[PDB]
């Protein structure tokens, strides 16, 4: 890696840290989690009131690092508006689709992608069922909380999200991931008669 | 002043001051040979002229006054110290 | 902080300078649990050895300073610290309590109008570090700062009973039993929500 | 630095409390070929004056500037501290500051010949270079002797007053001054000359 | 350097389009139209190429700003830089005299199970639909002609590619 | 520190920060040596060496030496440009010092050579490598024969002792105790603590050489009859 | 910002302290896209509620002001900024418009006689020029300093319709259809040309 | 950053905490009681494991503090955030609702030679006697109790762990 | 790992420094000990009567790069006031022996670690006796000293420091390698009656 | 290495690839943007390196309005020496016992049978932009600068004046 | 430190001569010509090697300097080192008297093409017959016997330096030299 980029990538993120809006950052590991829940609870000593804006790309990552941050995001006083561009993963769309109802925004060329979230065992026998249950509570609570997001039913999740599942953001204003797209009016072209 | 003329009685405006520097380089060998920079240098005022364009130096020849860290040139002049001390560089006396 | 040798003993400050004595430190009062040395907040509460040309202050009097009031000096075989007249606050009474203090300078002692249980047991709280808006009521306030025009001193438009606003970390704050207490500028007061 | 003035207004007025001059005379373009080291182009520039504006607002009180529209103002011309404002038609105007004022020079549409009878004007005093060495007892530096020549006044008293306090030297006094202590000057006859500002001031030797 | 610019709104996409490399540009996109959406924003293309999710990021990053786009290349641009070349408002691109333009299909990557395997088929299946559908629109040609063109690497000069619709003008005029 | 280092230094001011721990110490004519001594920080030290020239001609420069081992021509440079200066050098030796790092602290002004008490000091003969070619190889043993012809007259002229006490010592690994290279005129005074007077087990055998201690009466010193 | 306790029903600000209340919260300017971050160019300038020792502020002003000028409250669920009278810009009329904001403080308001474009239509190796030469023209002046020999307010020699090479980033901009307005400092003209 | 909290005496205990981890955290606990031994002191858990060596000297560091001890997990705490979550002041021990507690036996490893295994087997049974007696005190649990639920890996809400002892109150609501 | 923990951590090491605390920790290399030679060197230069609270905390570390730590605390005017935090190890409480008698101060709960310096030996045979020399100089000089600071005879110590050897802080009292046990008072538990 | 930003050098170091080139070429837009009168003097030193990216800098150069000067230092190898003589004329200096090496540029083949012919056609068409461009900033004709650039030739810097690759040469 | 003496007009040639190395020299050399084309500049050359193309451009930047050169040979000067040391103005080349001075000429390794490998095949040689004639005119030496003394990979005492025409003068009066 470039180290000539890494005090211009600091500098444009402390600038838009004024203007109240965070980042996550790659995969969401530890390093990074208790990086993004210092952002969103130090955001509050401007104001209280306003929305937070939330850039969302993210292309994979572990599955208690992005819990930490989704129980934050519900708890604090202001609204978070979360904001996909460009790709968000299983982890990623779950912290998109843990914004404020009507206040999750993105734009049409994104794509979505929700599944079981990834995992490994390693040990003895009985080491082997007790990591196997974790996994699969983390199942439940990754697909119960998107149906109480989106409004689906319980089968409509684990049904949907048991493989790799690629959604545009046309589609997923249909399904409950995001509320609202935002593109600007373009012009009418002169189409052919 | 006091190395082309022996009238070395400088201006109203400012004194000179005579350092003391203490045997703290015997220990260098084992310590750090000398003190980190710090004020209160405490010299004796070798020439005193009370008034000028601040305010006055209620002081007689020899004793000993407070200095400032800054706005101050050195010198040395017959192996002592000399400090452009301003009047205005000073709080009090020592005892 | 330099040693000096004891030659004379005439100290006489020229200007408004005060040379103030160091008393104690706090008597040891947190002794016994590692015994650190932890944030003074009480600078220089102590005697005055040589007033100078001050007039605001007698010699005797037990005055609170600054921190960044004076530069340190080792003499008399203690620690001693040279300070100027713009920065004293005023006299200690028999009782240490900081309460019972009237400024004795352009400064208005005030405690702070907040709630008694703002952390309400330990809830996730964040982000009250503010700095426009804050609350405080007057104790007691002392005569302003001297006129260059008139060659006076006016007292500042303010009383001894109402809660006036104020600027975040302006002055040296007090404790005295859980209550806090700031003592701030003359020229710190806003306006008095009474 | 080098801004044109619009068509339609030609006089530029000053910058409140500064000084409005025009200088033309032993610049590059110019009757003289063979010339002496680069200060004789750091000479005495000779700026008359045009205009001269207001007193010193401040913080509400009017301060005086103690000048006269009948003068030629020296500045230095490598202290780009200035504007240089320039006519349609080959006039340059440059509005210089009160503390650019080094003094006045008699016969002063000429060659660097009156510069040992330099006047100064502002808070400024005309030292004659000795010929003597340098640094002797160093190793830190040491200042050079020199003599004075011509004293000027210092600045305006804040008291009630309102008196202008003069420099307390006197032509005549032995000083020292640093080689990076202020502006240096030459003469073709070889004496040099020196100018320094009443805080560089230091003592008399 | 590139800081020194920086205020003038000069974006430059040096170096290999990666996850964190993108991410660098579209946080400084946002910074740039939040001070000021009435002038302009310059952007600089110098890069052989990158990911297909990551490349997609600067696209609609410029699209969501409000102000106006300009878009010049420098060197090679290989399937990331030339498509985003083209993804300004006509007629502020342009372009160098010897600056290459290849236009290529992006890639793709699966590893897992062979009903994985079709599901990244169909995704970038939907990804090469997609930039067809918007390279057509700034560049005023048919669908049938400009599938073709990606199947294979061609790359192509300036001289050709201001009759292709992809760039508007020549730094130059020669 | 297996995985990383931090900054280990201190500014602090009323006003203003100042430097860090090892431009603090270069000011008060202080130089460290650490680590290995190859040709970059060969450089390091001399440049310090001439930066402290031009300062004061007159203020001894001290100069603390802690390093494994190092370049045999760099630790070569090092030496001559301290003997060519002005004024007095006051070496410090800290930690080991191993055929090289024990020339460097030898090389010091007689009366300012400081030893400590737990300090290690060694002197062998230089090594090498052969290459290639006899008209290289006899070049190599040329050069060895060089390298140890310059270092037998430095101890020479810093210690004054015999051609044949040199040989002798350098022929194997030795290694010296401060109390032992006091002897031999290696150093000038031996630094201890608050009285501390401990033996170490090199003079425990130099004793038994000289028939002072045997084993039934082994004195207040430590078991050295292990063997 | 805090909320207030309903202890006071009472405002009474101490020397240069203007109470000001805020408009609206953004008053839906930008609707129709409804924007959840835009452009605040106005930094919402309102009536008074309570003058405290002002001097030249009235109390029917419609006061404009920086956005540090003071600190925020909420005073009975709406905000107010309590500004200081050293930083005003100057007072609004009945009329929007931005050109009849006439200042009552040390400020000048200038039109503006730069190129909309310095790098026309975009060119290479560009967009760098000096921070202090520009153009631009005065329409309206405003109020004076106090003078210490006559116990007055007196205005420096500038005219209401000279152009004026100013120093670019001082103060703020505005716009009005187009027309820019800029206010400078007052010591910050470099020529009367008029 | 986290500059900005550190005033506000917050800590963190982010990552796997090593030998070089534990000394950052424990550095800073001593600073916060230089600077106010009155106020509450939080502590943010969020580490995936690490050493039993490490680990306790961040619990004597904080036992050592005179004024309130606040411990709030944000995430996971496996095998060592979970020792330090119940090792605060009793009425202060918090938990959000969806974070997951591991309670496990401390790790070691043994190498060397034979008689280093008298030596590395007698460190883990004096660990594991430590940590249950520490464990069945602020818990309020007999000692049969403990040793049979930390032998093996056990994860636990905190609805189960209020009754345990672990934490005290939930912040998170239900 | 990021140097953002890193720069936080140089700055609460910075504030001990005005509290006259150093810092021993991670493992004591060549490089570090000169960090750690001129740090003590210092506090002594602002105050000689001041005492030197020396935080231990080593796992380990290399033999000859801990001897010049050694001897610099004991010819220095004030005394050294060493603590055990965490772990002490071969060269760690060899710091921790090393303080001055009366104001050697450890925590209950932290581990004091001895036993023989480690090292090897590889070469000619004449290299072999040679190396073995130096180890047991190292082995004879730590034995000679710790029988100085504890109290203890020659022999007692040598079949304790032969063999990897742990310490609980209850029975360092009883041997002698710190002499008292900071801690707060306790809280009055009620019995189970 | 930051005294000659401010002196209007920048330095041409190493082989050329896509970050250097787009920090060379950084330097460029805000020296000719502080002055446009002044001539930049830049220090060429380099082994080789991309096609692209010795292109992507030999453009801008030429956009610059006032004048360029290049100074060899030590050795230019078939990337550098395109750069020395792609400036103005009157303005290519050199050193004395510096090296100028002209050679066709490196580049690979990977990818497809079909892949690799239509990329290859690119260095073809590479090779003729390079020497037709090189032809005309030399003066010399169409086919010795095909005839040469096939193979590595070291040039004195004696005989580049006389060839047209540097002007004139800095002996002082 | 080295800000130190770079105001006092001395710079230091530390280390492996490299591509990256050789600009930082020549660089600081020009400037110190620029500010006082009448004050010495002292250099001090402590390298183990370098490469024939880099080394030579210190060695034109010498040349281009208008003002007096003096030269300290301290550590080591193996091959490139010792070209840079007599190439300075004579009577000021001073140096350590037990530093060690190597004459031999540059490596090289060859591979590829067998037209490519004919042309740097001659250009080594060209670059030692340029480094032979170039060295052979501040020593005062014939051509025929300075061309065989390089192919001796030997290094050389100051003591027998002195007559060589190398070196000058040799700092501590000539008696120190050890053989």
């Amino acid at each position: 890696p470039n180290p000539l980029v890494i005090e211009r990538f600091q500098g444009v993120v402390s600038q838009l840290f004024q203007q109240r809006i965070v980042r996550l950052g790659g995969a969401v590991d530890d390093d990074m989690a208790n990086l993004l829940v210092a952002q969103l609870l130090y955001l509050d000593s401007v104001d209280n009131k306003r929305d937070i804006t939330m850039y969302v790309n993210s292309p994979g990552g572990s599955v208690t690092a992005g819990m930490a941050v989704f129980d934050t995001m519900r708890h604090i006083r202001p609204d978070v508006s979360t904001c996909c561009i460009g790709l968000a993963a299983s982890m990623g769309a779950f912290i998109l689709a843990s914004g404020q109802a009507g206040k999750r925004y993105s734009l049409p060329n994104s794509r979505i992608m929700i599944h079981q979230p990834l995992g490994g065992a390693q040990g003895q026998a009985t080491d082997i069922e007790i990591q196997a249950n974790e996994i699969l509570h983390h199942k439940l609570t990754l697909n119960g909380y998107l149906a109480q997001f989106t409004g689906q039913s319980m089968e409509t999740i684990t049904k949907d999200t048991d493989r790799d599942f690629f959604m545009s953001p046309q589609e997923a204003i249909e399904y409950g991931l995001v509320d609202a797209i935002i593109s600007k009016p373009q012009m009418l072209q002169s189409r052919e008669v | 002043a006091a190395l082309d003329i022996t009238k070395m009685t400088p201006i109203h405006d400012r004194v000179l001051i005579r350092p003391i520097e203490e045997e703290q380089k015997t220990a260098g060998g084992i310590l750090l040979p000398k003190a980190p920079p710090k004020a209160n240098s405490d010299a004796h005022i070798g020439e005193v002229l009370a008034v000028g364009s601040d305010v006055t130096l209620a002081v007689a020849k020899g004793d000993m006054v407070v200095f400032q860290k800054y706005a101050m040139a050195e010198v040395e002049v017959k192996e002592g110290q000399i400090i452009f001390v301003a009047e205005k560089s000073i709080m009090g006396k020592l005892e | 902080a330099t040693p000096v040798p004891k030659q004379f003993k005439a100290v006489k400050p020229v200007g408004d300078r005060v040379l103030v004595k160091v008393d104690k430190e706090e008597a040891k009062s947190v002794g016994g649990v590692l015994l650190p040395a932890s944030v003074r907040n009480k600078p220089t509460a102590g005697s005055i050895i040589a007033l100078g040309d001050a007039k605001s202050v007698k010699l005797s009097d037990k005055v609170i300073y600054s921190k960044f009031a004076g530069t340190e000096l080792e003499l008399g075989g203690a620690e001693h610290v040279l300070l100027k007249e713009e920065d004293v606050i005023g006299v200690l009474s028999a009782s240490e309590k900081i309460a019972q203090l009237k400024p004795l300078s352009d400064r208005i002692l005030i405690k702070g109008a907040k709630a008694e249980d703002k952390t309400s047991g330990g809830v996730l709280l964040a982000t009250e570090s503010a700095e426009k808006p804050t609350f405080g009521t007057v104790v007691a306030v002392g005569e302003g700062r001297e006129d260059e025009e008139t060659k006076a001193l006016v007292k500042p438009n303010v009383t001894v009973g109402a809660t006036v606003m104020y600027s975040k970390y302006s002055g040296t704050e007090f404790e005295e039993d859980g209550d806090n207490y700031i003592v701030v500028r003359e020229s710190d007061i806003l306006a008095q929500l009474s | 630095e080098a801004i044109s003035v619009p068509a339609p207004f030609t006089k530029v007025a000053p910058k409140g409390d500064r000084v409005l001059v025009k200088v033309a005379e032993e610049e590059v373009k110019t009757r003289g070929g063979i010339l002496l080291p680069p200060s004789a182009i750091k000479k005495p520039t000779s700026g008359e004056v045009v205009q001269l504006g207001d007193g010193r607002v401040g913080d509400g009180e009017v301060r005086p500037f103690y000048l006269q529209p009948g003068q030629t103002v020296v500045y230095s011309k490598f202290g780009f501290m200035y504007q240089d404002l320039k006519l349609s038609n080959g006039e340059e105007y440059i509005l210089i500051r009160e503390d650019d004022v080094i003094g006045i020079m008699p016969r002063a549409n000429a060659q660097a010949d009156d510069v040992p009878e330099l006047q100064p004007l502002a808070d400024r005093v005309l030292i004659k270079v000795e010929e003597v060495a340098d640094v002797t007892m160093g190793g830190k530096e040491r200042p050079l002797s020199g003599t004075v020549v011509r004293v000027g006044p210092g600045k305006y008293d804040k008291d009630a007053e309102g008196k202008r306090r003069t420099v307390p030297l006197a032509p005549g006094d032995k000083v020292l001054y640093f080689k990076y202590a202020g502006d240096n000057m030459e003469t073709p006859s070889g004496d040099k000359f020196v100018v320094l500002r009443s805080d560089d001031v230091l003592c008399k030797a | 350097p590139f800081g020194l610019l920086l205020r003038q709104r000069i974006v430059f996409l040096g170096g290999e389009v990666e996850d964190f490399g993108a991410d660098a540009i579209i946080s400084q996109l946002l910074l740039l139209d939040s001070q000021d959406p009435t002038k302009d924003i310059k952007i600089f293309i110098n890069s052989p190429g990158g990911s297909v999710t990551a490349g997609m990021g600067i696209y609609d990053a410029m699209m969501l700003c409000r102000a106006d786009v300009n878009t010049y290349c420098f060197g090679l641009a290989a399937s990331m830089g030339a498509f985003l070349l083209g993804a300004g408002k006509r007629g502020k691109r342009n372009s160098m005299p010897n600056s290459r333009i290849m236009i290529h299909q992006p890639l793709g990557g699966a590893s897992g199970q062979a009903v994985d395997i079709e599901i990244q088929a169909k995704e970038i299946m939907y990804h090469k639909a997609n930039l067809n559908r918007i390279m057509a629109d700034y560049c005023q040609q048919p669908l049938s002609k400009i599938e073709e063109d990606t199947d294979r690497d061609r790359y192509m000069s300036p001289l050709e590619a201001k009759e292709y619709g992809l760039i508007d003008h020549i730094i130059g005029g020669e | 520190s297996p995985v990383v280092t931090p900054d280990i230094q201190i500014g602090h001011g009323e006003d203003a920060i100042e430097m860090d721990l090892y431009r603090y110490l270069l000011s008060n004519r202080i130089i460290f040596i650490g680590g290995y001594i190859n040709d970059k920080m060969a450089t390091q030290i001399v440049g310090s060496l001439m930066a402290l020239e031009a300062v004061d001609e007159n203020e001894d420069i001290r100069i603390y030496i802690n390093s494994p081992g190092g370049q045999p021509y760099s630790v070569l440079g090092v030496v001559d440009a301290m003997q060519s200066i002005k004024p007095d050098v006051q070496t410090v030796a800290l930690g080991a010092c191993y055929s090289y790092a024990s020339l460097v602290v030898a090389a010091g002004t007689k009366g300012k050579r400081y030893a400590m008490k737990n300090t290690r000091l060694m002197m062998t003969q230089p090594m090498g490598g052969s290459q290639g070619d006899i008209y290289q190889i006899k070049a190599t043993v040329e050069e060895l024969n060089a390298l140890y012809q310059i270092f037998s007259r430095y101890y020479m002229k810093f210690t004054g002792m015999n051609q044949d006490q040199i040989e002798q010592a350098t022929c194997r690994d030795h290694f010296m105790t401060p109390e032992q290279a006091k002897l031999e005129g290696l150093i000038d005074e031996i630094i201890r603590g608050k009285g501390d007077y401990t033996v170490p087990p090199a003079i425990v055998r130099q004793f038994r050489e000289v028939g002072l201690v045997d084993d039934l009466t082994p004195g207040p010193f430590l078991k050295v009859d292990c063997n």
